[PDB]
């Protein structure tokens, strides 16, 4: 499982 | 540049159409053309650039992960040709090309003309993100990691001096830097510490925000929280 | 052909990898290369070809629909430039290019070497599908529609003579031909009649099928049923 | 609303 990175606004 | 003949405003207008059409390769080409006009980018235009290339590289990273997984299984009781490696290398080379394109735009010349915190931090974070995407497939690996770290750290320093703890760009920067620590730099304790303090310092600043700014910040904070839940 | 130097088996192997990676442009290029080796295609290989190009053209049709909608709204109390039309035309031209590529492969020379019903019906249906996709954006429009109709009808004649009513290819053919009638040819009553009789004739043949063939046929029949529900 | 066409096996 991979960490969550910034999502597009 | 194939977009050199098109008006800057037309490129921006068409990038927005491409986004609605979910044509992110077209969107990247339009925004690359827009950048190459030489003028600095508005906040909206900066996010159009980010949206286009994040989606493009996002599809390449997902494909690369599938192929890499198949490639690793092939290298365990597994029956053997070079096709898996070859095709993984093809996607990888295409991914690296996209990352170099973005880093090229930031270096020529978005970053050096970015004086305001919102723009400078945004571009330096982007530089960290795309060196991080390079690191994900690298095996010069150390220099790539250091280039990501250095870009993220310069962005962090500016954001901590010039932006409130709840600023969405600052929050997104700290989120991605914590992901870098955990997934790239083998520093899970640094990742957890950064996510904790970023969340707590933003929590204590929410009382200053409007309803709409409160929604923006808390949306990003939740990702920090979700990662901490997976990391601890 | 950029795939001319790669082994037929390697192209097929990589098309399957591309499918797993959801890299359908790569998948189309690999299967185009495979077709251009000159050998006929197995049932599996035919479906790999169909999967690759349907996804490619599927994304173009979705984008075209978004842009066309925005374009029509612009041509109603609406404020005015040529960008919407231009970008819609760009996607449209790219869509038509893909459709011509597929039709070129069927014409050179998949169809003329296809003697068995499963292969011949499959290719003729595919010819109808991609002339139908051309018709969706056409405004020669009549000839395009007639080319789709003629391809579908030749496929229908063969399937009715050589295949059981529950054959998935026959069912998919009749489904798409009924869509053609309803959406392209302005013949909703023909579309409803074809969907009804196709469903009923397949229903009466399910008793001959294995559990796995029963699942395959009924899955497609449900689409016939869903369309009838929307059409009546 | 658009009619449903054949789905990939
Ligand atoms: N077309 C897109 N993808 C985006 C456009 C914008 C944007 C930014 C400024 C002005 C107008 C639009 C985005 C944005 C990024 N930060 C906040 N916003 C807007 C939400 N408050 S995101
Ligand atoms: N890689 C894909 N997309 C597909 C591959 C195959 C296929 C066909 C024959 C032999 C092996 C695989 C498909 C298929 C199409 N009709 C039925 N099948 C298989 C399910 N019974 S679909
Ligand atoms: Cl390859
Ligand atoms: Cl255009």
């Amino acid at each position: 499982v991979r960490s969550l990175s910034e999502r597009l606004m | 540049g194939a977009m050199g003949s098109m008006e800057r405003a037309s490129l921006i207008q068409k990038a927005k159409l491409a986004e609605q059409a979910e044509r992110y390769e077209d969107m990247a080409a339009f925004m690359k053309g827009a950048v190459e006009k030489g003028e600095e980018l508005s906040c909206e235009e900066r996010n159009l650039l980010s949206v286009a290339y994040k989606n493009v590289v996002g599809g390449q990273r997902a494909a690369w992960r599938v192929l890499s997984s198949i490639e690793q299984k092939s290298n365990e009781g597994s029956e053997e040709g070079p096709e898996v490696r070859e095709y993984r290398e093809k996607v990888e080379t295409e991914l690296q090309g996209v990352c170099d394109t973005v880093l090229g735009l930031l270096d020529s010349h978005l970053i050096k003309e970015a004086g305001d915190a919102e723009s400078r931090v945004f571009y330096l974070k982007m530089k960290g993100d795309y060196y991080r995407y390079l690191a994900e497939v690298a095996t010069d690996k150390k220099r790539i990691i250091d280039s990501a770290r250095s870009a993220y750290q310069e962005a962090m320093d500016i954001s901590k001096k010039e932006m409130p703890p709840t600023n969405p760009i600052r929050l997104g920067l700290a989120l991605n830097f914590s992901v870098f620590h955990y997934e790239i730099a083998n520093s899970p304790e640094e990742a957890i510490s950064l996510a904790k303090t970023t969340f707590d310092e933003a929590m204590a600043d929410l009382h200053t925000l409007s309803e709409d700014s409160y929604k923006d910040s808390t949306l990003i904070m939740q990702l920090l929280r979700d990662n901490l839940t997976l990391w601890t």
